[PDB]
């Protein structure tokens, strides 16, 4: 996910 | 693992530092849902490096973080909509060129029940004279424990916020009585920002 | 105010004598989605009305006006039949005990559609309380916060409902002290169990939705009373 | 009225 990505 | 070797007062000061900006909006049931929409997703990118600067938030894994802020990331817009409309009575503000009331909550059907709802939170923290160092305390606890070996540290560091907010209230000079009265009644505001999230989420899921 | 003058060992013997009895279900010795909703519903209409009993006795309660009394029970109805759920399933691992002739595990909680995803979470709940010991006279004062909480910020009569909270506050921290725990292991058990309330109430309102669901597909004819529950959440 | 309005004053 994007929030996976902005981690 | 320097997350349980901090002190109160360092607690404090790490949440204080690593505190998001305020951002500005781009600024019908159209119109106001596109601002919402548009500030919400430029705060997301704030919260997630908030998060990671949170202590205790980056031992977990990338799969814990996930799940945390997924779980947490409209009770902490919230709670940080109601903080910064403490001083604004009947009125929300949502940005500082965005400061919206009860009747422009009508616009969109069912936004004005969750509006009153979040007004009624901002009273109450402010009939509590809610402090700065509380609440983003409450914020971190909220991310923590909104979706809780790894679940023992979890709560080793939900303790030492706990310990946190009780020495902010010994600081201030309560009583032990007034300190344990105090501390139940903010994280009991908490159930009330949880369901607040709950109904939002029902309506953002309506799209 | 005869609330506020009860002491902390008064208070916990009131509100372990207000405690509602344990309902036996009809079990009916096949399990359809409809059946067992059937016997759910059923079982939390009849407990409803000794949940009313029991309200009428939580020291403050009387002290509200009828129309408050109305606000506060529409409000946390589920999250108080939620909470004594995990409470009499905290015994039994695995399993959620609904009623002593209905025990059921995740498995029989998959009859129902989307049902096992809230049955996760209140075995979640129970092995909680399982892991932190919660005792009874606990669970006796946090059952009745949440009557009392749940409500108290959609509404004078305010500043009651929190000068009774603050003095369940009080009685945690002193069956806490009573218990032999430290004076910093009080204020963080105390936030242990609070914060468990905001997970009551999350699995309330997605139970919430789930008996909406249950409702709007004609699955089970809910009794008036629980229309009317349920109602108040729409 | 309501049944839990009656309910509580029975
Ligand atoms: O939801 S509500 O409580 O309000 C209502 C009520 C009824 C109907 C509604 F439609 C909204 C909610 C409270 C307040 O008003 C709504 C809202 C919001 C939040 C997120 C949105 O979009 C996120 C989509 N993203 C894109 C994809 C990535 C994830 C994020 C849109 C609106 C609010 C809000 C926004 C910013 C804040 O600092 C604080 C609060
Ligand atoms: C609609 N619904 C759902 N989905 N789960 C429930 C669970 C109960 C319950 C019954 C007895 C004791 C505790 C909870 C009642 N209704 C429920």
């Amino acid at each position: 996910k994007i929030l996976h990505r902005l981690l | 693992s320097l997350a349980l070797s901090l002190t109160a007062d360092q607690m404090v000061s790490a949440l204080l530092d690593a505190e998001p900006p305020i951002l500005y909006s781009e600024y019908s049931e159209a119109s106001m849902m596109g601002l919402l929409t548009n500030l919400a997703d430029r705060e997301l990118v704030h919260m997630i490096n908030w998060a990671k600067r949170v202590p205790g938030f980056v031992d977990l894994t990338l799969h814990d973080q996930v799940h945390l802020l997924e779980c947490a990331w409209l009770e902490i817009l919230m709670i940080g909509l109601v903080w910064r409309s403490m001083e604004h009575p009947g009125k929300l503000l949502f940005a500082p060129n965005l400061l919206l009331d009860r009747n422009q909550g009508k616009c969109v059907e069912g936004m004005v029940e969750i509006f009153d709802m979040l007004l009624a939170t901002s009273s109450r923290f402010r009939m509590m004279n809610l402090q700065g160092e509380e609440f983003v305390c409450l914020k971190s606890i909220i991310l923590l424990n909104s979706g809780v070996e790894e679940k023992d540290h979890i709560h080793r560091v939900l303790d030492k916020i706990t310990d946190t907010l009780i020495h902010l209230m010994a600081k201030a000079g309560l009583t032990l009585q007034q300190q344990h009265q105090r501390l139940a009644q903010l994280l009991l505001i908490l159930s009330h920002i949880r369901h607040m999230s709950n109904k939002g989420m029902e309506h953002l899921y309506s799209m």
